[PDB]
């Protein structure tokens, strides 16, 4: 249990509003018994160069936290214990379908400005609560633009850009702007560069000819897309499980580079969908 | 009464844990066996870290003197002709409870703190001074830190060698964890971005990180361990709630 | 409340008794230093 | 003892230190002599 106490007295609109924000995931760096103004939130870091993923490293870093029964000005945080039931309310514009697995994620800015709470030079900056699959997604994305931006060319970072950034999953767009275009990228995407020319080295005989082999025996059209992307073996076979195994743990690496770890199980969903149950801490 | 701490009981030839039997609270190693009457054979830390390659010459022949038997150099050979290390030995747990009869009786924790019974003197694990080291931002960085152990492997042109490290952090993310190791590790990293292709051997990666669970920042405290007089500096964790989580490998 | 009679050491200024003195019994060994 | 801490600061943990103060040890001595002549005039009258 963490108690949060602002020291400036709140008003009837403030405490209907947190009303509205009860059992919502809220990050601590704090971990003491108390807390106050200062550190509740993420917005003692995003004045800090706004980078989208050095907020997702510092939210990595955090200790997260559930909303409760907020007292007037006195706040209650339920330090989440491992694998336990919590009811969590949801901030991310989703249909959330059950069972699947959580991240949490760096609020992306919509264009509307949030009503959450703005008081003396202070915001409640939320971090938003999304499927592993989107997550990823994003993860995926941040990549893609590091790999293009290295690259220079004038007029096409836009280009790149705006048919990039805007993505649909599950009826909804969203959009990441502003791209500051660090080394964040170079770093990991240098361990993915490596881990694929270790690919290239490692990768067996049968797999590259097994593209060829499939393709003369059979056709398939998703085929003739790989195959437009494209365009004896006499008992070799434990070198052949240790060279697919070494491209298995490649594939790993770089798995392990855009994933996310996941922190939230589903449960049970209201029909409502704005309260969800999960059974997990990390 | 109350426990809730997850032990298991054990049998080891008593040849292995020369002086693991006398000082409680020490990691230990399972070692399947081709043999088929000891199918499974159970693993000092120091140990395995005889062979371990961080490990500086004089320490490694100290401990080897704690470690010279027949049985010790059989079973030291046997690990040397395994192909890799890191699935062939395993993580098991904390010692509580050597017995010492013929064939001594070990108990072993797997989660929670290290008790026998009725919780008198609690123990706590004991890692080699040389052994481990903090990879962060900041040490000792707020409050009770996670403590991993890494192995890690090194070529010198004719085998593998391997080498074993325990890293104490706050962070609590595996991928935070294997972000900072990997700057730690970046050269012996490339020098692996050669070997792996032209090695035969089957292993897939540079090395592998484990959690064996919490510590406390104001419980980490200096000493010595002495076994026939050899004196041999440790740094001795106190309370420990063992939570093991899987490997995560990273190459 | 419960009245109960106690001594300070005061000071005279302009026929003002004021209360005058150190938290360094409260401050001997603590973690915190002395605030002032 | 310890202080109660207010808003975000760590409320450190209940310290106990237990000191042992040893005793350092040192020997006096005094000699003094006795010559024969005082050994065999002390004890006896010869004749009186």
């Amino acid at each position: 249990t963490v108690y949060c106490t602002f020291d400036h007295k709140l008003s009837l609109s403030d405490i209907s509003t947190l009303c509205k924000l009860m059992n919502i995931v809220i990050p601590i760096p704090a971990h003491h018994h108390l807390i106050g103004s200062g550190n509740l939130g993420l917005y003692p870091i995003v004045s800090s160069n706004k980078d989208y993923v050095h907020i997702r490293n510092v939210l990595r870093t955090m200790v997260v936290t559930i909303l409760q029964k907020v007292e007037g000005n006195q706040l209650v945080l339920r330090k989440p214990m491992t694998g336990q039931q919590y009811a969590i309310k949801n901030t991310g514009p989703f249909p959330w379908e059950k069972g699947d697995t959580l991240t949490l994620i760096p609020p992306l800015s919509t264009h509307s400005e949030e009503k959450l709470l703005k008081l003396g030079d202070w915001e409640l900056t939320v971090p938003l609560v999304v499927p592993t699959a989107i997550a990823a997604e994003i993860n995926i994305r941040l990549l893609c633009i590091g790999l293009i931006a290295v690259h220079r060319e004038y007029n096409e970072m836009q280009t790149i850009i705006d048919e990039l950034c805007s993505i649909q999953y599950r009826d909804v767009l969203i959009k990441l702007p502003d791209i500051v275009n660090d080394k964040q990228s170079m770093y990991s995407m240098k361990t993915a560069c490596i881990s694929l020319s270790m690919i290239t080295a490692m990768a067996p005989d049968i797999v590259r000819t097994y593209i060829d082999r499939l393709t003369l025996e059979d056709h398939s059209m998703l085929l003739i897309k790989c195959q437009e992307l494209l365009s004896l073996h006499a008992t070799d076979i434990k070198d052949e499980l240790k060279k697919i195994k070494s491209v298995l743990t490649m594939i790993d690496q770089i798995n392990s580079l855009t994933n996310e770890k996941t922190y939230f199980v589903v449960c049970d969903v209201s029909a409502d969908n704005r309260m969800a149950t999960c059974i997990y801490k990390n | 009464r109350e426990n809730l701490r997850i032990a298991a009981r054990v049998f080891t030839p008593c040849e292995l844990l020369a002086p693991e039997l006398e000082n409680l609270g020490m990691l230990m190693y399972r070692f399947e066996t081709d043999v088929d009457n000891p199918k499974i054979l159970f693993v000092g830390l120091f140990f395995l870290c005889s062979n371990a390659f961080n490990v500086s010459a004089c320490v490694r022949t100290a401990l080897t003197t704690m470690y010279t038997n027949s049985m010790v150099d059989n079973v030291l050979s046997m690990i040397n002709t395994c192909k890799y290390l890191e699935d062939k030995v395993s993580l098991f747990g904390v010692t509580s409870l050597v017995s010492c009869g013929s064939s001594c009786l070990l108990s072993c924790v797997m989660q929670g703190n290290v008790y026998d019974a009725n919780k008198e003197n609690i123990h706590g694990l004991t890692v080699l001074k040389e052994i481990f080291l903090e990879p962060d931002w900041e040490p000792r960085q707020h409050s009770t830190q996670y403590v991993y152990v890494v192995h890690v492997y090194k070529e010198v042109l004719s085998k593998l060698q391997y080498g074993i490290y325990v890293v104490l952090t706050s962070f609590q993310n595996e991928d935070l964890v294997v972000d900072i190791l990997r700057q730690y590790f970046e050269k012996e990293r490339f020098l692996f971005l050669n070997y792996l292709i032209n090695s035969n051997t089957t292993l897939s990666y540079f090395g592998s990180v484990q959690r064996i669970g919490r510590c406390a920042t104001e419980d980490i405290k200096s000493g010595f361990l002495q076994y026939r007089g050899i004196t041999l500096p440790v740094i001795k964790l106190e309370n420990i709630f063992v939570d093991l989580s899987e490997k995560k490998v990273f190459v | 409340r419960a009245y109960a009679d106690l001594k300070l050491n005061t000071l005279k200024l302009g026929d003002k008794l004021v209360a005058f003195d150190h938290l360094h019994k409260v401050y001997k060994n603590t973690d915190v230093n002395d605030p002032l | 003892p310890r202080v109660a801490t207010g808003n975000d600061v760590t409320a450190p943990k209940e310290t106990t230190i237990m000191v042992a103060k040893h005793s350092e040890k040192h020997p006096i001595n005094i000699s003094f002599d006795l010559s024969a002549a005082c050994l065999e005039h002390l004890e006896n009258t010869f004749k009186n």
